[PDB]
């Protein structure tokens, strides 16, 4: 895993988790007046950026799966404002579980019916967006190493 | 019915086999304040390997019998300073040096 | 559920390698025309060559076993009792 | 046979291992079934689009247009962050530019990236092809296995030797594609002794001639029935497997040309056989499974094409170490070694005369250098 | 069971018979005259024996198994015993190495001079006999034996008849001591 | 790692496709390699072949001695007893001058009889080959091989001789240079320090193959350019690579 990415990635997590419940007016300020976003393009090298996305996403629909509301959603919407913000060619997508679709599935359909309005509405968009590949493992995995 | 309760052991070589001529005895060495205060404990009652043997229960009698007679074959002016000092015999105190030796030998066997 | 101990059917239930190195064994002289019509039709004309190629040599036109085939590196002459080797070298 | 009862989502059973036993083909119904598809067109968008969005957000959870526009309005590019990445309180940038420093120092300009550049190309060769035939077009959902495939039975103790190559399969296809796209050198090894006539064309290579091969996952054999000339070693591995009870249970036996990979039982992380040349042994390691999408290839005459390759160092000639060496001689006078190498100039100059007589009593045979595919 | 080439033990492991037993034989008749069986048991010995021959006719494949191993592997009960007497031998064996010019030379060692244990029954008859030129028993006797079997001090004193009765006295069990054992007995 | 999936390693059977490719000699990858020669395996092997050849010149004269105690235990004639002890101390005094030659010519030529098998399977275990052990110890051991290097001269002489001989055995070359070295060692240094062949200058067809070659086999920006010499003979890495990265 990343060492730097998951530092600021739980920092974003706390900075959701001090903000209201559910409230997309909280991501808007934080983007506003923080910017977490900032080392996306710079000066660096093809593979390093491409490797740099890839973990970032990983990790950050890792983590999505105890903590409540306002950490899940802080993680689905970063996940949401980084897949959107791609301006890179692989356009990279989220890696996903199996059982984790069906996890989202059931998450949705309890938002059918709850002051979920605009998360079901974000994340109806990601899914319209086709920003979701689905594997066994969060990660590569082998027995040499 | 043994509902797979022992599991079979791949022993006893139709070959042959030798023998061992040691068995159980196995005893344990004894340590310098153990020494000291089993001269004390000579001192205080004799020869009578019986009421050692009761005094002492985390010590077989045998074990008692090897190191005194071990003791009069080798150093025997040790033996003969013991039998020329005398104590009184005492119970509470011995019963509270026996605890104290119960916590060494725990403290010993945490090291 | 001899040589000779496989029957007909034993032998055609074996690969075409072992078949054709039984058949080299066994009878130590064949044509080529023989071996296919033996085999089966089914079964490749270059497969057979190839096959055969390894177990026989050409003489005159037809196949002879190899000698190491008949003799293994650990038979001797069954009347004099002599290496396989010598006996693979005269043979040759 | 039926495959072996289990569910289909892949339970773990060791930390971050391996999961359990699963079936394939189910796997990739199931897959299929819990979702809708029609994805995989690359048809976003290249007018009247507010009713077309009402009506969407209406048969939608969401059923707000205002709402809807609003959130549109707000995730948009135009207030994103090029710029230098400072003046601002961060974690990550400290490490990013110690690492601008260390390029700075030690790298030149972008170069020394060979391995990054290659998997760069064999990924985005990958991007956007169609085939040549309509009827070759990719159905949707179609299941794409990673396999590493891993031919050296020996490696580096050292490093361990952690990169190698990666390679693609579908699962409607079958088995033999598979065995048949694997690119190994011992196919194109070949046997025979050729001092005498050296410049008699090597023929009936190792791959024509030694067409044995099967696979083993889950204590199930596969062996080719295609040619006439396959033979059986799976028969002596179950003689040997059932000749003393050594806990082996009994195992399965079926044809390659007959199950694909959907029919397979697997366990993701878990080391299969694919043993071929009598000892030509592979260790398959299926990594993950995923689903056909716009963006991987869409062409079922190229998924095969591995995705991820290494960098064979090939051996060079012993005596010039210019030219990469074609021959193994052994035996030889000559030689300055007892494996000795040597290529096409440098042998024929060293082995035989101006007229070609052979020079001396040696033992050459033809050495296919490992770097032989790429 | 190193004869038959069985499912459990390899074919590497497959030695010999004849040629075992005769090495094995050669060995136990060095140990016989070098003063290694007289006194302990036998069994142990021939032990050693066996496994430094099965050893010697193949050290490279044989040079990390261990006695324990070699145990295991032929069904046999291990001797306790059968340490002691195969660094014996070991030791035997160097000295014989010592004694010989070229093995002298390249300085073996008790992991090394099993591929040469060959060379020394080869002609072990003058090799023993200058090791014995330059007697076998236990380690606890050669550790330097300055003082064997030191003369005690005669000591006939005998008085007249006795000594005195303080020794009586004092062997006498006083009254308290007397209730002492009593109560501690009851 | 591990590469026992099905045959652990305890009952691996040898099938009818292993000992067809046993028999048809098809070594590729694993039965040919060599690793790089250390210092304590040098050592060994100088060990090895002074203690075999000193124990192969005294094992006769230990028969011999055994045969004459043989002699003196079983003959019981006092007159011959002279004569026994006699040839008994001769050879004594052999043995005595045997081992106190010195250590610099119990080593051998560098051509002669041994038994490199036999060295071999006892002191290396087996690890490294006889013909490897024979030729490391006839053309990079023995003590009469000059450790200098060369000073170009040797290169002068042997392409001077070379080019009057026709480069195809290279052992009258060899011979006629005079240095105390090696073929392998001269061959070595000549073809490092001397200049390449230079086949020809660069063609339209060579060019167009190099082109498909990269067209064909390249992933990416960086290019093989030992692939290309590989169907490219003649050429030089340095050269090419500046050569065909423009224009």
């Amino acid at each position: 895993t990343p060492p730097g990415l998951q530092t600021d990635c739980e920092a974003l997590l706390s900075r959701f988790q001090e903000t209201d419940s559910v409230r997309f007016e909280d991501f808007t300020e934080l983007w506003r007046n923080m910017k977490f976003g900032t080392i996306f393009c710079g000066r660096m090298r093809n593979l390093e950026k491409n490797m740099f996305t890839k973990e970032a996403l990983a990790l950050a629909w890792r983590y999505f799966l105890p903590y409540t509301f306002q950490i899940r959603v802080g993680a689905l919407y970063l996940l949401y404002g980084l897949y959107n913000t791609q301006l890179c060619q692989p356009k990279q997508k989220i890696r996903v579980a199996l059982k984790d679709w069906d996890e989202v599935l059931k998450f949705q359909q309890d938002l059918v019916n709850a002051q979920h309005f605009d998360a079901a509405y974000i994340f109806r968009k990601l899914r319209l967006d086709r920003a979701f590949h689905f594997t066994a493992m969060p990660k590569l995995l082998s027995y040499r190493m | 019915c043994v509902v797979e309760e022992n599991d079979p052991i791949f022993e006893r070589g139709s070959t042959t086999t030798y023998s061992s001529f040691r068995k159980n005895y196995y005893s344990k060495p004894w340590s310098n304040k153990e020494t000291d205060m089993f001269f004390l404990a000579i001192s205080m009652v004799g020869t009578d390997f019986s009421m050692i043997g009761q005094l002492f229960p985390h010590r077989a009698r045998i074990e008692i019998k090897n190191k005194f007679k071990r003791e009069e074959k080798t150093n025997g002016w040790r033996i003969d300073k013991a039998f020329q000092e005398k104590r009184p015999f005492d119970f509470d105190f011995f019963a509270h040096l026996l605890q104290k030796v119960l916590a060494e030998e725990e403290k010993r066997k945490q090291k | 559920q001899p040589s000779n101990v496989l029957s007909m059917a034993q032998l055609r239930t074996l690969p075409l390698a072992d078949q054709i190195k039984i058949l080299m064994k066994n009878v130590k002289v064949m044509p080529f025309a023989n071996l296919m019509s033996l085999l089966g039709p089914s079964i490749d004309s270059v497969a057979v060559l190839r096959g055969i190629q390894k177990v026989a040599m050409l003489v005159q036109g037809n196949w002879v076993v190899k000698s190491d085939i008949l003799y293994p590196k650990d038979s001797s002459s069954p009347h004099s009792g002599v290496p396989a080797e010598v006996l693979c070298r005269g043979r040759d | 046979v039926s495959g072996s009862g289990g569910c289909n989502f892949p339970e773990y059973e060791l930390p971050e291992l391996n999961t359990r036993a699963f079936h394939v083909g189910a796997f990739g119904e199931l897959w299929r079934g819990r979702l809708r598809g029609a994805g995989d067109l690359s048809l976003r968008e290249p007018a009247a689009d507010s009713d077309r969005e009402d009506a969407a957000v209406a048969r939608d959870l969401d059923c707000s247009l205002e709402a809807a526009a609003e959130l549109r309005a707000v995730c948009g590019l135009d207030k994103l962050k090029e710029v230098i990445p400072e003046n601002t309180d961060l974690v990550t940038l400290g490490v990013r530019k110690r690492f601008l420093e260390h390029r700075e120092e030690t790298i030149t300009i972008d170069r020394a990236c060979r391995q990054e550049t290659f998997v760069y190309e064999m990924e985005s060769h990958a991007i956007g092809k169609k085939p040549e035939n309509s009827a070759d077009m990719i159905e949707e959902g179609e299941l794409i296995l990673s396999v590493n495939i891993l031919y050296p039975v020996i490696f580096h103790k050292h490093k361990e030797h952690k990169p190698y190559q990666t390679m693609l399969v579908l699962g409607s296809q079958k088995l033999t594609q598979l065995r048949d796209s694997i690119r190994c050198v011992s196919d194109l090894q070949i046997g025979g002794e050729f001092s005498n006539t050296p410049d008699q064309a090597p023929e009936h290579i190792s791959k024509d001639l030694y067409k044995s091969a099967f696979f083993y996952f889950e204590g199930t054999f596969y062996n080719d029935k295609r040619y006439p000339e396959c033979r059986d070693l799976s028969r002596t591995i179950i003689e040997w497997s059932e000749s003393h009870d050594r806990g082996y249970g009994k195992f399965q036996t079926a044809r390659m040309e007959d199950f694909t990979f959907n029919d397979l039982c697997i366990k993701l992380g878990f080391p299969y056989l694919y043993c071929h040349q009598g000892d030509c042994e592979h260790v398959i390691v299926i990594t993950d499974i995923r689903l056909v999408h716009h963006d991987d290839c869409l062409d079922r005459t190229l998924y095969p094409l591995l995705i991820k390759k290494h960098w064979l160092w090939t051996r060079k000639c012993f005596v010039c170490k210019m030219y990469t060496a074609r021959w193994v001689t052994n035996n030889d006078s000559f030689a300055p070694e007892d494996p000795c190498f040597f290529c096409d100039v440098c042998f024929r100059m060293l082995h035989y005369d101006s007229e070609g007589n052979k020079l001396g009593e040696f033992l050459a045979y033809p050495y296919v250098d490992p770097g032989t595919f790429n | 069971k190193l004869f038959q080439a069985s499912p459990s033990v390899p074919a590497k492991y497959v030695e010999d018979k004849e040629k075992m037993l005769s090495r094995t034989m050669q060995l136990v008749e060095l140990a016989n005259e070098t003063w290694l069986v007289t006194g302990r048991h036998p069994l142990p010995v021939i032990t050693a024996a066996t496994f430094l021959a099965w050893q010697s006719l193949q050290p490279a494949d044989r040079l990390s198994c261990s006695l324990a191993r070699f145990c295991k592997l032929a069904n046999v009960d291990l001797p306790y015993p059968a340490s002691s007497r195969l660094q014996e031998l070991l030791a035997v064996l160097l000295r014989m190495a010592e004694q010989l010019a070229w093995l002298r030379v390249l300085r073996l060692d008790k992991r090394s001079v099993v591929k040469h244990i060959g060379d020394l029954l080869q002609h072990r008859q003058s090799l023993v006999r200058s090791a014995f030129r330059d007697l076998l028993l236990p380690p606890c006797m050669l550790k330097s034996p300055k003082r064997i079997c030191p003369v005690p001090p005669v000591s006939t004193v005998t008085g007249d008849e006795n000594i005195s009765d303080s020794e009586i006295e004092q062997y006498l069990r006083t009254p308290q001591e007397v209730r002492d054992f009593q109560r501690a007995q009851a | 790692p591990y590469f026992k999936d099905k045959v652990t390693g305890v009952g691996p059977p040898a099938n009818e496709d292993t000992r067809e490719k046993a028999a048809q000699g098809i070594k590729a990858f694993e039965e040919l390699l060599v690793t790089k020669w250390k210092n304590w395996e040098k050592a060994l092997l100088r060990k090895s072949v002074v203690s075999d050849r000193l124990q192969r010149l005294l094992q006769p004269k230990l028969l011999k001695l055994e045969y004459l105690h043989q002699k003196q235990s079983k003959v019981s004639s006092e007159l011959e007893r002279q004569a026994l002890e006699k040839q008994g101390r001769e050879a004594e005094k052999e043995i005595q001058d045997i081992n106190q030659l010195p250590e610099e010519a119990l080593l051998g030529n560098r051509l002669d009889s041994h038994d490199w098998e036999k060295i071999s399977n006892i002191n290396f275990e087996g690890s490294r080959s006889a013909e490897e052990i024979r030729k490391f110890w006839q053309n990079s051991e023995h003590p009469s091989i000059n450790k200098q290097e060369w000073s170009r001269e040797e290169e002068e002489r042997l392409q001077a001789i070379a080019a009057a001989h026709g480069h195809l055995e290279w052992q009258k070359i060899a011979e006629e240079l005079g240095t105390s070295r090696s073929a392998f060692q001269c061959l070595q240094k000549f073809q490092q320090h001397n200049k390449a062949l230079k086949r020809k200058e660069w063609t339209e067809e060579e060019d167009r193959m190099l082109t498909q070659l990269v067209q064909e086999m390249r992933v990416g920006s960086h290019i093989p350019y030992r692939r290309i010499v590989y169907y490219m003979e003649g050429r030089d890495s340095m050269q090419l690579i500046y050569r065909w990265t423009k224009s």
